[PDB]
């Protein structure tokens, strides 16, 4: 262990991070998982908590088992428990870039958007999944993305175009940044989650929905009757990736990028997506 | 630091723009379609060998320029000497292998910075340092309107014979894809009898009935289509890469040379240098 045995840290997102429950007989993971900690609180109201054995897999989970593989580590993976992929509050991280910058985690792999403010504090690897900002419409439904002024200024458009997000995250605080009178329009049609959101396009209810483009991506492919669609990927918005975070100058970073970039060079990561993304629909 | 530092770069429409100066040396002033000033730089490089100022410009030349004013540093702009982006080769059946084209420039101190349609892949990224990608797209084929291929798969692809020619640009990130896998090795030796020193001239083929189809970046291929509307592409993308600032391990611009690209997507700034240089109507 010591040196080459890494605290790891990771979140709950499918398909990206499928978490399961253990065999309370046997207590082992088995098939495709691998055991994961979560701390689990007792309840609603309080820091008190206990640790449980669960069992992780999916598609960042069979890329940790590729680069632990490849460049021989082991690991012990967590699950983080205070806040999602990393906001700062009071100049304090939290999240998975939290566990990272307090030195709690040697990396964190999840579905951890890289982006500007995140790497003044933490180290990415090159991104292992491509996505930004997409918009999802149903089939027949006219628009280019983000940027289009159908968007940007929809009362110039009859009727005016329904379209939200997933409020009070890195989406609303982009849109809210670049596109004021956009942000303030859509804030009526936000939405409580993706599945939700779904729903509001399948039934009517919405018109467009401005999201990450790789759930975006994964939900299309999905679709019962293939009927949601995403926008052209050359029309996404702050076109970024997912990427594994280190600590500022970690030791580990040069080995990690070379070994994704093998892996995409030598199609393993193709077969990824198709074994995790990839879905029934295919346009 | 020195803080000027030698910037090489290659032709590759919408990515770089290369074209002659005026008879008094400067560079003609222009405004894009949509009105904005075109930033045009002045590049030293080879024209036909001997090397003369010409002028540069377009979205590469306008991130290098992004770039310079939110770091202060200085520059001067040529092209790569040999023509070739860069592939990794051995010498003299010795030991050695060395870099050509605008990797060979980096790694020998010729340039100090490459800002160019440059892809990010394992083979570069042991020997230089790779900025976070500032487009993102893949390889496509591009033919001729009319000639029916389904993509890289296509028997015609895949069972090669000199009745259907394609190939890829020598020395190039393409030429590394298939040289890389030896599940790839019948095609690319039908490729390697036919690879040409340029994308533009592997263009001009196609379209003059020579090259049957071309194996190329995206990002170049769909504007190429949506300018000459007897050439489109066909089969999706069947890989996806970046492109990427290349600059030498030691360099002390690279951290913020990656921050400034990840603040000018969030900011919108790369969504301006896409819709002004690489976006484009579908033909009809
Ligand atoms: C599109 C993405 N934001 C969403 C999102 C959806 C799915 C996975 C995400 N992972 C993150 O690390 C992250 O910050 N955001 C993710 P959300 O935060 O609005 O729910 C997003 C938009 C702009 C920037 Br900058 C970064 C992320």
């Amino acid at each position: 262990s010591d040196d080459n045995h890494l605290s790891i840290v990771t979140l709950e997102e499918a398909p990206f991070v499928i978490v399961e429950d253990i065999d309370p007989l046997t207590e082992t993971c088995v098939r495709n998982t691998v055991p994961c900690r979560k701390f689990v609180k007792i309840n609603n109201s309080t820091n008190e908590g206990m640790n449980v054995k669960k069992c992780c897999k999916g598609f960042c989970i069979d890329i940790l088992k590729k680069l632990s593989r490849t460049v021989k580590f082991t690991y012990d993976l967590y699950l983080v428990t205070n806040g999602k992929h990393g906001k700062k509050v009071n100049n304090v991280w939290n999240g998975m870039i939290g566990e990272v910058v307090y030195q709690r985690a040697v990396m964190a792999v999840g579905s951890l958007t890289i982006n500007e403010e995140r790497s003044e504090v933490v180290d990415f690897s090159v991104p292992f999944v491509e996505t930004g900002i997409s918009v999802m419409v149903s089939r027949g439904t006219q628009v280019t993305g983000l940027s289009d002024k159908k968007f940007q200024r929809p009362h110039d458009y009859s009727p005016p175009f329904r379209f939200g997000t997933v409020p009070n995250g890195s989406t609303e605080r982009n849109i809210r940044n670049n596109y004021p009178y956009m942000h303030q329009y859509m804030t009526r049609f936000n939405q409580r989650g993706v599945e939700d959101a779904l729903v509001s396009l399948k039934t009517g209810k919405l018109d467009a929905f401005i999201y990450d483009a790789a759930v975006l991506n994964y939900k299309a492919g999905r679709d019962e009757g293939c009927k949601l669609v995403t926008i052209g990927s050359g029309y996404i918005f702050a076109t970024t990736g997912y990427g594994i975070a280190l600590q500022k100058g970690s030791p580990w970073k040069r080995q990690i990028d070379l070994a994704l970039l093998q892996f995409v060079g030598d199609g393993e990561m193709e077969e990824l997506e198709t074994l995790w993304l990839t879905g029934i629909c295919h346009n | 630091m020195s803080t000027r530092l030698k910037i090489v770069t290659i032709h590759q429409e919408p990515f770089v723009y290369v074209k002659p100066t005026m008879s008094d040396g400067t560079c003609k002033e222009e405004f894009t379609v949509n009105g904005d000033p075109v930033k045009k730089v002045i590049c030293t490089g080879p024209n036909d060998r001997h090397t003369v100022p010409q002028c540069c410009y377009g979205f590469c030349i306008d991130l290098l320029i992004k770039l310079a004013r939110t770091m202060n540093f200085t520059y001067e702009v040529h092209l790569v000497a040999d023509g070739k982006f860069g592939t990794q080769e051995r010498v003299n059946n010795s030991n050695k292998k060395e870099w050509n084209g605008m990797m060979g420039e980096l790694l020998s101190g010729q340039a100090d910075m490459i800002v160019a349609p440059l892809t990010i892949n394992n083979e570069r990224a042991q020997y230089i340092e790779f900025s976070k990608p500032f487009k993102y797209q893949g390889l496509t084929i591009l033919v001729k309107k009319g000639t029916r291929i389904t993509g890289i798969n296509d028997p015609r692809l895949r069972n090669p014979s000199d009745k259907f020619i394609y190939a890829t640009v020598k020395q190039s990130s393409v030429d590394i894809y298939f040289r890389r896998q030896v599940e790839l090795s019948t095609m690319y030796r039908h490729m390697e009898k036919h690879n040409y020193e340029s994308a533009a001239e592997a263009i001009q083929a196609v379209r003059d009935n020579k090259l049957h189809a071309f194996i190329w970046d995206s990002a170049v291929l769909e504007f190429e289509a949506s300018q000459k509307c007897d050439l489109v592409t066909t089969g999706e993308l069947f890989f996806r890469s970046g492109f990427g600032i290349g600059m030498r391990k030691d360099s002390p611009w690279k951290q913020n040379v990656s921050l400034s690209i990840l603040k000018s997507h969030e900011n919108g700034f790369m969504e301006d240098l896409d819709k002004t240089w690489v976006r484009y109507q579908e033909c009809d």
